[PDB]
């Protein structure tokens, strides 16, 4: 065998020649920039989320949702106001999602 | 470069919009439109 | 014309009804999928117009709609309810579905296992968006929800959550469903034995049940499948010399490899278009079943539903939510008449030339004596005027039967 | 049958499916609702009207006091029903759309 | 604001209300239709692909679907309830 | 054109199987609201 | 309900506290089978 091909016919690993050793093919990092903005009414203040991307590509902040730079995350929880994933929602400031306020009923 | 150009009621070109200058004009090309209300926009994309 | 059937006794079952409230908030890519790496394809590609921003636009509206089904099925909690540190349900258990300390994901033990039931793409310019609600928060969204059924009944629904005691709540469901409050209450442990059993049987039917979430694997794989056949359709030559763009690019002068490549990318946009339409479609129906399960969750959640099998077969009493994958079960408790007995029963007793009717149950008779009892339980009473209420003389009524009517005022 | 197409025959025969519309015409005129929600429990059929008139706000006394004058509205719907279904063109158009 | 107007009367009405459970369960294949007994059409088809089986599969959703749909109206019922061979429903006549 | 012609086929009766499933859904709806129970919601069985 | 001294019946949405009496309450088999109850006296109309 030459090159292994992963399902759906992905050219996943190949083997090279002179040194036998076999590769594997991981494609190149690649997502969808989006824009994060209070609107250019409120601010032209402008945060960036490089989708599905490490934080190893050109105030930074690595979620599930991608690469997020020019928001700085703060500890405590907002209701959403931006819509970013992973939980998370966006001076631009980025935050986890606070669901509701906590409210225990005294049961008895 | 691609440059997004708002004309008036006369045709003068009052105002542009340079869509590689940066992020937000970038967003205000790709929505078509000068002014861009609060939320997540996804203009282009990143691939090394 | 004169036999009744009332049960002597109940069963307090519940059922799992599993819902699909989501997909994956999949996503594809103009030239990353229709052309590759390739300026002259993109070239191509531009003549064709806006037809791939279009399909781009109908998949990110599809994953919007996703995240919107999620929020709006499980955010139906205005504040996020906490339950009691001490759990004295009046003999209730609900260990199995509120959630426990020692899981790190804090999640109920039938939550844990219709997560472990269910088993688990983005290498060829797709993307997986994670959903907006993450599995802990959906949970934690559950849990609150949970909290509330048990603290409030359905009063949290309604608006500021009022304390109320279970057994007390659970009294007023049957009260809701045509029985008396104090049917639960002289039978308090066995209601509370039978839910503590059937609870314990769901865990047993859910892991003991192969394809029991088969309705969320089945859209999982939908999804799965669909991406597998898009990313397979790459492969095919639509008629063109080669699958492989950049050969034919290489080995091809201007003028006909145009051709070629124009032809794999009218196939490949047929291709994404059909399938960015099966998702809209799937999309469609996975909004469908999002607007039951909310409705669900708002009916049988939220409150007690009337209206007989929305809810699961039998009188439904109340409901648990539990979070699954893109998905929410629900455990639906209701109350199913048991061992019945016939009963001679008269639609009017004639009692000194007057018509007395039941003002809630029927009038029964066991052979001799005759009772006034509740429908959905006997429990049979002496007739008297305060159970009773007169209209009429005996001659309209097509069934009489004469008993005399006890009013405590003449002893 | 034309070329390439075919019509699966429904798993569910129209026989099979009038036995179903009969079984919940039975279990509707013989135990009212209580069927539905579990075992038949068998009840009079004007007892189970009084207690559905007793469901819409009126007293089930209203019913026994004028069984006779309820059937006979019934019985003179259900009559005007088969004429009007069947003296009336595209009633059922939205079958045949 | 001190009137209301209260029914001495009623009528029994009744309402025919027609609803479509399913279609005809319609199969198409196509090999057969859009290349007819011929191999090289088949050919030629094969570098289109999976459109026609995914075409297939999407026709054989939607039988399974109107199946579901039939069986999902009308089987809402355990068991097969039998009426009474006598009609003594108190006046109320069902024959039709 | 005879494979978009038949794709096109397709689609209509999804659309179609999707409207047919809704009139489907909202018919047990009624069996059960209306059949195997009493509705009190209001025109869902039938005026009055 | 019981606001701390003594005990009435209201209705649950509303708190409309009334004397307990036997024309808004039932009675139904004795104290020995239902779980959690407290004693007081259920007015009689009819005896005063
Ligand atoms: C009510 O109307 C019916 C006809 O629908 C009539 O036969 C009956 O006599 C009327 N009853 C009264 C009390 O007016
Ligand atoms: C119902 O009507 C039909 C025809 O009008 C008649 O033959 C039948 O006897 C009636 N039912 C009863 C129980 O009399």
């Amino acid at each position: 065998q030459q090159f292994g091909r992963d399902i759906a016919d992905t050219t996943d690993a190949v083997r090279d020649p002179q040194t036998l050793e076999i590769l594997d093919i991981t494609p190149c990092s690649f997502g969808g920039v989006s824009v994060i903005t209070p609107g250019t009414n409120t601010s032209n203040q402008v945060a960036v989320l490089y989708q599905d991307v490490n934080c190893t590509e050109v105030n930074v902040f690595q979620t599930r949702a991608g690469c997020l730079i020019g928001a700085e995350h703060v500890n405590n929880s907002y209701e959403c106001d931006i819509p970013i994933g992973a939980g998370i929602c966006a001076s631009i400031i980025a935050y986890t999602m606070s669901l509701g306020a906590e409210n225990s009923v005294a049961y008895s | 470069r691609t440059f997004l150009l708002k004309y008036n009621e006369n045709g003068t070109i009052t105002d542009a919009v340079d869509c590689a200058l940066d992020p937000l004009s970038e967003t205000k090309c790709t929505l078509k439109s000068f002014t861009v209300e609060k939320g997540i926009y996804q203009t282009s994309n990143f691939r090394v | 014309n004169n036999s009744i059937a009332i049960p002597t006794n109940f069963t307090i079952s519940v059922t799992t009804e599993i819902l699909p409230v989501s997909m994956t908030k999949t996503s594809v890519d103009c030239t990353m999928y229709i052309c590759g790496d390739s300026t002259e394809c993109s070239n191509l590609l531009l003549q064709y117009g806006s037809f791939c921003t279009q399909l781009n636009r109908a998949l990110t509206g599809i994953a919007v709609e996703q995240d919107k089904n999620t929020q709006e099925v499980f955010a139906q909690v205005k504040q996020i309810y906490k339950t009691p540190p001490i759990k004295d349900f009046g003999g209730f258990n609900f260990s199995q579905i509120l959630p426990d300390p020692s899981k790190p994901s804090k999640r109920s033990p039938i939550e844990d296992l219709l997560f472990n039931k269910v088993t688990l793409q983005k290498f060829n310019g797709l993307t997986v968006l994670p959903p907006l609600l993450t599995d802990e928060m959906i949970a934690q969204y559950t849990s609150a929800l949970l909290a509330g059924t048990i603290t409030s009944g359905w009063t949290f629904g309604a608006g500021p959550a009022l304390q109320i005691p279970f057994p007390m709540q659970m009294a007023y469901r049957f009260n809701g469903i045509g029985v008396t409050q104090n049917v639960l209450y002289e039978n308090q442990k066995l209601i509370a034995n039978q839910f503590n059993s059937a609870i314990g049987k769901i865990q047993d039917s859910l892991s003991s049940t192969p394809s029991a979430l088969g309705k969320l694997q089945d859209v999982v794989n939908q999804n799965a499948q669909a991406l597998n056949t898009l990313v397979k359709q790459l492969s095919s030559n639509f008629g063109a010399i080669s699958s492989v763009l950049n050969d034919i690019l290489s080995r091809l002068d201007p003028p006909e490899a145009e051709v070629q490549i124009d032809r794999l990318i009218t196939g490949r946009l047929q291709s994404l278009q059909t399938y960015v339409t099966q998702q809209l479609i799937r999309a469609a129906e996975i909004r469908a079943s999002a607007n039951l399960a909310a409705t669900k969750m708002s009916e049988c959640v939220l409150g007690q539903s009337k209206r007989v099998d929305f809810c699961g077969k039998g009188y439904h009493l109340m409901s648990f939510p539990q979070s699954a994958p893109h998905g929410v079960v629900f455990l639906h408790v209701t109350y199913v008449p048991a061992q019945e007995k016939n009963f001679t029963t008269a639609p009017a007793i004639c009692h000194d030339g007057k018509a007395h009717f039941p003002r809630e149950g029927v009038f029964v008779s066991n052979g001799t004596h005759w009772f006034v009892t509740q429908r959905n339980f006997y429990e049979p009473q002496i007739i008297t005027t305060d159970n009773t209420f007169v209209s009429g003389n005996c001659d309209v009524v097509i069934g009489i039967v004469n008993n005399t009517v006890y009013d405590p005022l003449q002893p």
